[PDB]
């Protein structure tokens, strides 16, 4: 629950 | 009246190039479109919904893509980056369609490269959000609007201060104002043959707002349906 979207906010 | 200012006019090329820059296939959607067969989504169809579960990450991965390419998104905490994201992503993708309505072939195009029907839509999994989305489509079509202004209008969804749980709500609230301030001026400039162009697109929110909410409804009976199905990314943004 929010990795994916911490992982997808944290990138580049 | 009021066009826009120097300030207003750099944040509406920040929102501008987010968008474009996010957009799938830019400007190539129509060259780039592939009809969806018509015997896949008759009448739930789970051949349909295979090849919705196919693009629906990149999709909401795009939506993610262009928060971040928005500085005042980039300055909040990650916990109400996360709330703001949850609440627009189908707003935004509901959007991205619709603005890619086609009359001739009344289809609406997912990730700049499905033409789908109502019909498939709606039996692909999403029910009778389809026909909330595919009517914004046929009614956004009068509208004419450029990037720019679909930019706009995600930006307003996007900075929603009335997130559940979010803590920067003052802040949220001042975000979104500025973005509506140099919405209401750019459609000034833009000189459009529209009497009221201003107030009724904003009304659209509405529409897209219940879309969102609709959806969120749907997911609870796509879950009485069809677990395991469902993409990871889905999963996250659609439930808590
Ligand atoms: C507006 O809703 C949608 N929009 C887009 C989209 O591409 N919008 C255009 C753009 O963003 O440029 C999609 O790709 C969608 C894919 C599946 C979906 O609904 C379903 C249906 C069945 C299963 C699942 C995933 N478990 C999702 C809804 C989509």
């Amino acid at each position: 629950e929010n990795a994916l979207l911490r992982y997808l906010l944290d990138k580049d | 009246k009021p066009e826009p200012t120097d300030e207003e006019w750099e944040l509406i090329k920040t929102v501008t190039e987010a968008h474009v820059a996010t957009n799938a296939q830019g400007s190539h959607w129509k060259q780039k479109r592939k009809f969806l067969p018509e015997d896949i989504g008759q009448a739930v169809d789970l051949e349909a919904f295979s090849h919705f579960t196919k693009i629906i990450t990149p999709a909401i991965t795009r939506v993610v893509d262009f928060a971040k390419k928005l500085p005042m998104f980039c300055e909040l905490p990650c916990e109400d980056q996360i709330i703001l994201l949850k609440g627009c992503c189908m707003e935004i993708m509901s959007l991205r369609a619709a603005v890619r309505y086609d009359p001739e072939s009344e289809t609406l195009t997912l990730n700049g490269e499905m033409a789908v029907t109502r019909g498939q839509l709606k039996n692909g999994g999403l029910g009778v959000v389809s026909d909330a989305i595919f009517d914004l489509g046929m009614s956004l079509s009068s509208f004419n609007l450029d990037d720019t202004e679909v930019a706009l209008l995600q930006a307003v969804l996007l900075m929603s201060s009335d997130r559940p749980g979010l803590a920067c709500v003052e802040r949220i609230e001042k975000y979104q104002d500025s973005f509506l301030l140099a919405f209401e001026h750019y459609i000034n400039y833009r000189k459009h043959h529209v009497t009221h162009f201003w107030p009724k697109l904003l009304m659209k929110v509405t529409d897209l707002r219940m879309i969102g909410a609709c959806h969120a409804s749907r997911f609870l009976h796509m879950k009485v349906e069809c677990t395991e199905l469902f993409p990871p990314l889905f999963l996250e943004v659609f439930e808590d």
